[PDB]
């Protein structure tokens, strides 16, 4: 429930590792990267003049 | 203050930073420490 | 296959002796004179040994006692 600005996501992974373990955090990292790539592409974020 | 000879006690050196648990015997902590100190430095402003 | 060896590591926790135990078990299963104790799913001997360790069915003590029993039989 935040903005997840390159630091909240890192803390998300750190807490997942500390509380759950290694296999859940690896699966979580893979899923995070998949969904981030997909929704960044869907967003169509572009830099203009 | 490890007080041991030719090495370092597994307790006197805290838990390793790569893994959650305490550091196991046999890890080459000196090389890890040197690499960790020298990995920055190519970006220090001098 | 085993993407992570954490389950096998916690069975015999050193992250260093596990490599030796798995190497010995894989050597036994590869050079001949041994058969896997866990169902084999087309994967190589390394992960078979690792899965045997993770299941708690292969360890250093029981490897030594199995070698001793084999020597006693001969
Ligand atoms: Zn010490």
């Amino acid at each position: 429930n935040q903005a997840l600005g390159k630091k909240a996501i890192s803390k998300m992974l750190n807490t997942c590792y500390r509380i759950l373990g290694l296999k859940p955090t690896v699966i979580f990292a893979d899923q995070i990267m998949y969904t981030g790539f997909a929704y960044a592409a869907r967003s169509g974020a572009s830099v203009g003049i | 203050s490890c007080d041991t000879d030719f090495g370092v006690c597994a307790h006197c050196y805290g838990r390793d930073l790569a893994r959650g648990h305490i550091i196991n015997k046999g890890e080459a902590i000196g090389v890890i420490a040197a690499q960790s100190i020298g990995e920055p430095g190519t970006q220090l402003t001098m | 296959a085993r993407v992570t060896v954490q389950d096998a590591v916690e069975k015999i926790g050193n992250r260093f002796d596990l490599v030796l135990v798995a190497a010995r078990r894989a050597r036994q299963m590869q050079v001949g004179g041994k058969d896997p104790l866990v169902p084999e799913e087309n994967d190589k001997t390394t992960v078979i040994a690792l899965r045997e360790i993770e299941e708690g069915l292969i360890n250093n003590q029981i490897l030594d006692v199995r070698e001793r029993q084999e020597q006693q039989e001969q």
